[PDB]
RNA sequence: GAGCCGGUAGCGGGCGUGGAUCCCUGGAUGUCCGAAUGGGGGAACCCGGCCGGCGGGAACGCCGGUCACCGCGCGCGCGGGGGGAACCUGGGGAACUGAAACAUCUCAGUACCCAGAGGAGAGGAAAGAGAAAUCGACUCCCUGAGUAGCGGCGAGCGAAAGGGGACCAGCCUAAACCGUCCGGCUUGUCCGGGCGGGGUCGUGGGGCCCUCGGACCGAAUCCCCAGCCUAGCCGAA
RNA sequence: GUGGUUCGUGGAGCCAUGGGGGAAUCUGGGCGGACCACCGCCUAAGGCUAAGUACUCCGGGUGACCGAUAGCGCACCAGUA
RNA sequence: CGUAGGGAAACCGAGUCCGAACAGGGCGCAGCGGCCGCAAAGUCCGCGGCCGUGGACCCGAAACCGGGCGAGCUAGCCCUGGCCAGGGUGAAGCUGGGGUGAGACCCAGUGGAGGCCCGAACCGGUGGGGGAUGCAAACCCCUCGGAUGAGCUGGGGCUAGGAGUGAAAAGCUAACCGAGCCCGGAGAUAGCUGGUUCUCCCCGAAAUGACUUUAGGGUCAGCCUCAGGC
RNA sequence: GCGUAGGGUUAGGCGGGACCUAAGGUGAAGCCGAAAGGCGUAGCCGAAGGGCAGCCGGUUAAUAUUCCGGCCCUUCCCGCA
RNA sequence: CUGGUGUUGGCUCUUGGUCGCGCCUGCGUAGGAUAGGUGGGAGCCUGUGAACCCCCGCCUCCGGGUGGGGGGGAGGCGCCGGUGAAAUACCACCCUGGCGCGGCUGGGGGCCUAACCCUCGGAUGGGGGGACAGCGCUUGGCGGGCAGUUUGACUGGGGCGG
RNA sequence: GGGGCCUGACUGCGAGGCCUGCAAGCCGAGCAGGGGCGAAAGCCGGGCCUAGUGAACCGGUGGUCCCGUGUGGAAGGGCCA
């Protein structure tokens, strides 16, 4: 229920339909919308906990992109990291994206 | 998920083997307890390298020796001594089975590496196993003589 | 270019060809509050640290300078914060009403709230349009057209191509490959991160590899100028 | 599972994406209204880009616009009493 | 826009559609004088009446919705303080005596409990009369309830609009609360009521029928009117 | 207690600050939310609670535990013991 | 409330389906005898030691089959013809069903731990829960808790009746 | 009322009219196609008659082979019942 640190993702805005009745196709009158109210979709976001540079690096990222979180890590590697803090090696990571 | 092996797991995989398993228990478990790596393609080649140079260098021995053995094979270490008949008075030892090698036929060696358990007593001709690297012998004969 | 000390006369005193008042551009000063930011605060009030000065000055007080938070970049530097009548784009987003009741539908993604930007904003150089075997970025107006279609096919909703106009313009990167600085351990033909080169297209193009051939284009950044703006002046009888 | 388009599931493609699965580098891939083939158009997943366009707190010009119950709520010390 | 229409369409075309049809039927098809002039289909701008879309003849709702403002009145709670004259009854407990095997328990003194009692301040508002463009948009006088409790009260705070509080009356939430107030959507909608401004001239109605979630509103016909034609 | 003009409010000790904490308010760290914003130990803000050293009398048309008089007291800086 | 899936992993047991192999198994007149199908097909067997005797399982349509183990230890079945729709030694490819290893999954049981959640003056850790729960996309249901509305006209006033 | 052979309880249209606010509902000679009863003239487009019914929208089934969204097909439609 917030946004990807990684996709950028958000919660969109999608309406619940709810409809009646048997479609043409299956040989029927066609179907009726009966209610048409918005509600909200939310990125399957989820914690991913890492450590680098002898530090845990936790993200709220949505699961779609989990391996990237890794890749990022993995690609970290090169860097001049010991020393820091935890939303240093946080922004440090993600300005790799 | 492929993966790369840091350590041989029990009915799974040899160290340096390339595995695919559950996504859960790669990155929940393997690759924490630096078990494993990912199966990527940038710390995939550093598998697909180390490979060649510890085949290189093995390799590179591998040949080192046999390009010693070809020295030996085709030559004789003689060693004079003082003794009367068959038994020696001194003895002949791997280190002086060096000094020979290093004197005559300007070789160095190790003597620990030779197979040499008893030092030598008695005169006659001997062939004695060197052993510069396993699976890759030497046969050096060796002819005991005295005055 | 002869009067002036505002609307405003008077009392009481001045100034102006040694060119004032007045008008226009630049500069200085500019208490206190306000994003308000040293700290607090019931805005314009109250209480501090540091360096320097004043007073007879140590306590007390005044004067000048400096001290909030955030982002980015190798304690110090550049930036942000808020305001603006509508206009613009993005994130959200109703209802009365219409359907002569009403729920899908409409009103309408309009009103409104929020973040942002700017003198404009958005969009924009085809993974387009769509039947011409053609067009050639995007924006706006006309037209196409209340056509095609959409719709408890009810009320109602409502395009695009093409054509005629305004304006006119096209570019930089990412990846392969060459080189370089750094750091990691699992020692290299390694992987990773910076910088530089190279490269950017659809008759497909680009790299590396041979082979042949070796000046004209030109800015949206910079500079100089005319032109224009912010006071004015001459002006027939 | 939705949103946009004239398209209200309709035969429903195209553009966008919250969830799942999950490739390829020109012999690639998206498109031409479900789908298949032929034929054609284009070349996504990085970005920038003047003018023509919109508004009017401001200044100016002009009206078959008003003329103190009109014209802005205020012609005057008005967003005032 | 017009010059070609017919058909659901391919498609034919002065014809075309239903059809086997040369049948039958539907919707369609053709200026005036003496080349000239004149008239005209059509089209274009003006003017006029009327219709569709917009607030569409003017004013008026009770209400719906969105974003903001309010707990300085009132309701509940939280934090901190304050107030309750005087008099009356006289619980447990204690002391002692009687009492018994020890007790329970009975009496006298002490003692001072209680959403206890009477009565001011404070808080209330039972009944009556006055008041009624009032002194007062809830007041005055006489009587009356509680009055150490679930009490009253100052000050600083918190909770709000389909939400808050509520010893519960749908009471209260800034003097009207069955969903507060302001501003906006907004000129909401109103088939209802009202209001519609100079003069003269000619004609001159209807209040019926049919259908109508229609019956005090509307569509067609009927009755009125105007221009042209017969 | 209205119109015009002039005059009048004097504190180291009375009240509030440079002292403290309450409900509550805000709010390093940290958590949450489409934006706006909503939470949140410490800390800070927050009083009619805590703490802190002035009592009597005279004076003016108008102020005084504030000026005057007498008699007391507080805190801070420097210096001596 | 709930099934599927993402977050979401490890090991073993017991069952279900699958593909891979060892395998084995199929019963009418007729016909040596118990024929799975289409082949290939007129020779295949033994020191990879034969007709025939005995010992264990296997299925047993009660007749046999097969695997076997010992003795002996060198013979036996094919075409030929009996025979039936189909016919036999032998060599493949497929079925019937059934058995064990391996696959890959679906259920159920049990136990881990590391994701995730709670907790611990100590926090790269200890401890409990534990891949359930929480959460995301999705299915279906309960759902006046709230939300938008409907609840007809004629009528000797409306309603009831009609 | 009895019985014989029969399916006109037709297809394609249909002059002219009743009724009439619209829309509907009603009668209907005759022409062709193909048939039935009759010797023939002739009758037959259900029933002596007047009620036995329901407009459009949406969709089902058979048929037609009209449109097919670059082209040939298909999806989906239109016409007939
Ligand atoms: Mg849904
Ligand atoms: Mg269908
Ligand atoms: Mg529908
Ligand atoms: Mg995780
Ligand atoms: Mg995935
Ligand atoms: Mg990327
Ligand atoms: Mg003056
Ligand atoms: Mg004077
Ligand atoms: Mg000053
Ligand atoms: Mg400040
Ligand atoms: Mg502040
Ligand atoms: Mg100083
Ligand atoms: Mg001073
Ligand atoms: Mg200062
Ligand atoms: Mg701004
Ligand atoms: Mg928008
Ligand atoms: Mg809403
Ligand atoms: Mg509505
Ligand atoms: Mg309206
Ligand atoms: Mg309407
Ligand atoms: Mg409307
Ligand atoms: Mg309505
Ligand atoms: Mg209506
Ligand atoms: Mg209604
Ligand atoms: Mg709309
Ligand atoms: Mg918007
Ligand atoms: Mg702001
Ligand atoms: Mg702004
Ligand atoms: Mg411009
Ligand atoms: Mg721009
Ligand atoms: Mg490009
Ligand atoms: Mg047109
Ligand atoms: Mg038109
Ligand atoms: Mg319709
Ligand atoms: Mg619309
Ligand atoms: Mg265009
Ligand atoms: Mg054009
Ligand atoms: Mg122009
Ligand atoms: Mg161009
Ligand atoms: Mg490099
Ligand atoms: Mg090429
Ligand atoms: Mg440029
Ligand atoms: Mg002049
Ligand atoms: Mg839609
Ligand atoms: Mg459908
Ligand atoms: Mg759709
Ligand atoms: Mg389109
Ligand atoms: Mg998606
Ligand atoms: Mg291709
Ligand atoms: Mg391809
Ligand atoms: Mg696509
Ligand atoms: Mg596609
Ligand atoms: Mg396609
Ligand atoms: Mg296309
Ligand atoms: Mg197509
Ligand atoms: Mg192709
Ligand atoms: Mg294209
Ligand atoms: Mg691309
Ligand atoms: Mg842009
Ligand atoms: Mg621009
Ligand atoms: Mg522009
Ligand atoms: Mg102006
Ligand atoms: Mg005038
Ligand atoms: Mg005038
Ligand atoms: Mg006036
Ligand atoms: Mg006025
Ligand atoms: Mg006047
Ligand atoms: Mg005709
Ligand atoms: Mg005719
Ligand atoms: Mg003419
Ligand atoms: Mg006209
Ligand atoms: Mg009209
Ligand atoms: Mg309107
Ligand atoms: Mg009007
Ligand atoms: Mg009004
Ligand atoms: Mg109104
Ligand atoms: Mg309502
Ligand atoms: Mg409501
Ligand atoms: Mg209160
Ligand atoms: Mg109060
Ligand atoms: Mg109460
Ligand atoms: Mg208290
Ligand atoms: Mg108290
Ligand atoms: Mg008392
Ligand atoms: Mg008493
Ligand atoms: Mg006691
Ligand atoms: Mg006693
Ligand atoms: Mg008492
Ligand atoms: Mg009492
Ligand atoms: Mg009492
Ligand atoms: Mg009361
Ligand atoms: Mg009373
Ligand atoms: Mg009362
Ligand atoms: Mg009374
Ligand atoms: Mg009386
Ligand atoms: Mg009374
Ligand atoms: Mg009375
Ligand atoms: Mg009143
Ligand atoms: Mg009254
Ligand atoms: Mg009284
Ligand atoms: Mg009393
Ligand atoms: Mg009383
Ligand atoms: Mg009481
Ligand atoms: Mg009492
Ligand atoms: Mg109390
Ligand atoms: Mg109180
Ligand atoms: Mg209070
Ligand atoms: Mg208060
Ligand atoms: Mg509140
Ligand atoms: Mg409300
Ligand atoms: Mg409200
Ligand atoms: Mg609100
Ligand atoms: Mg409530
Ligand atoms: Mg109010
Ligand atoms: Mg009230
Ligand atoms: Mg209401
Ligand atoms: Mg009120
Ligand atoms: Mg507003
Ligand atoms: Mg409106
Ligand atoms: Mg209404
Ligand atoms: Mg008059
Ligand atoms: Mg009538
Ligand atoms: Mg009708
Ligand atoms: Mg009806
Ligand atoms: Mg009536
Ligand atoms: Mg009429
Ligand atoms: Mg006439
Ligand atoms: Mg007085
Ligand atoms: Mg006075
Ligand atoms: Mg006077
Ligand atoms: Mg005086
Ligand atoms: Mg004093
Ligand atoms: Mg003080
Ligand atoms: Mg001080
Ligand atoms: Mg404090
Ligand atoms: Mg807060
Ligand atoms: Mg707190
Ligand atoms: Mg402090
Ligand atoms: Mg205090
Ligand atoms: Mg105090
Ligand atoms: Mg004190
Ligand atoms: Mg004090
Ligand atoms: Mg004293
Ligand atoms: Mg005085
Ligand atoms: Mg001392
Ligand atoms: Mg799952
Ligand atoms: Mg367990
Ligand atoms: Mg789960
Ligand atoms: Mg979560
Ligand atoms: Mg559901
Ligand atoms: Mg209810
Ligand atoms: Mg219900
Ligand atoms: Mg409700
Ligand atoms: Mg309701
Ligand atoms: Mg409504
Ligand atoms: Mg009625
Ligand atoms: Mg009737
Ligand atoms: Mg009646
Ligand atoms: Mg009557
Ligand atoms: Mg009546
Ligand atoms: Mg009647
Ligand atoms: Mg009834
Ligand atoms: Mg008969
Ligand atoms: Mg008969
Ligand atoms: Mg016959
Ligand atoms: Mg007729
Ligand atoms: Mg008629
Ligand atoms: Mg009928
Ligand atoms: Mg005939
Ligand atoms: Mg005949
Ligand atoms: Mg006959
Ligand atoms: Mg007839
Ligand atoms: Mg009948
Ligand atoms: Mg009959
Ligand atoms: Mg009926
Ligand atoms: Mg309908
Ligand atoms: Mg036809
Ligand atoms: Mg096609
Ligand atoms: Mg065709
Ligand atoms: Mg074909
Ligand atoms: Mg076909
Ligand atoms: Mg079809
Ligand atoms: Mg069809």
């Amino acid at each position: 229920s917030k946004v990807c640190e990684i996709s950028g993702k958000r919660p969109i805005v999608a309406n619940s339909i709810q409809r009646r009745g048997k479609a043409k196709r299956e040989g029927g009158v066609g179907k009726k919308t009966t209610g048409i109210s918005k509600r909200r979709q939310y990125p399957n976001l989820q914690k991913v906990r890492v450590r680098v540079a002898g530090q845990e690096i936790t993200f709220r990222v949505a699961a779609s992109h989990i391996p990237k979180v890794y890749e990022l890590v993995e690609r970290a590697k090169g860097l001049k990291l010991e020393g820091l803090s935890p939303k240093e090696i946080k922004k440090e990571l993600l300005k790799l994206l | 998920m492929k993966v790369i092996l840091l350590e041989p797991l029990e009915n799974l995989g040899d160290v340096g083997q390339v595995v695919d398993v559950k996504p859960g228990y790669a990155r929940n478990y393997l690759l924490p307890r630096g078990l494993a790596v990912l199966a990527t393609e940038s710390n995939l080649k550093a598998l697909e390298a180390r490979i060649r140079a510890q085949a290189k260098r093995l390799a590179e021995r591998k040949a080192e020796a046999e390009r010693l053995k070809e020295i030996l094979e085709n030559l004789t270490l003689t060693i004079p001594v003082r003794a009367g008949e068959t038994k020696i008075y001194g003895s002949v030892t791997a280190k002086d089975i060096a000094e020979a090698l290093s004197r005559q036929h300007g070789v160095t060696i190790d003597p620990k590496r030779l197979a040499l358990e008893k030092p030598i007593k008695e005169l006659g001709e001997y062939v004695l196993t060197y052993k510069p690297h396993p699976e890759v012998p030497i046969q050096l004969k060796v002819s005991v003589v005295a005055q």
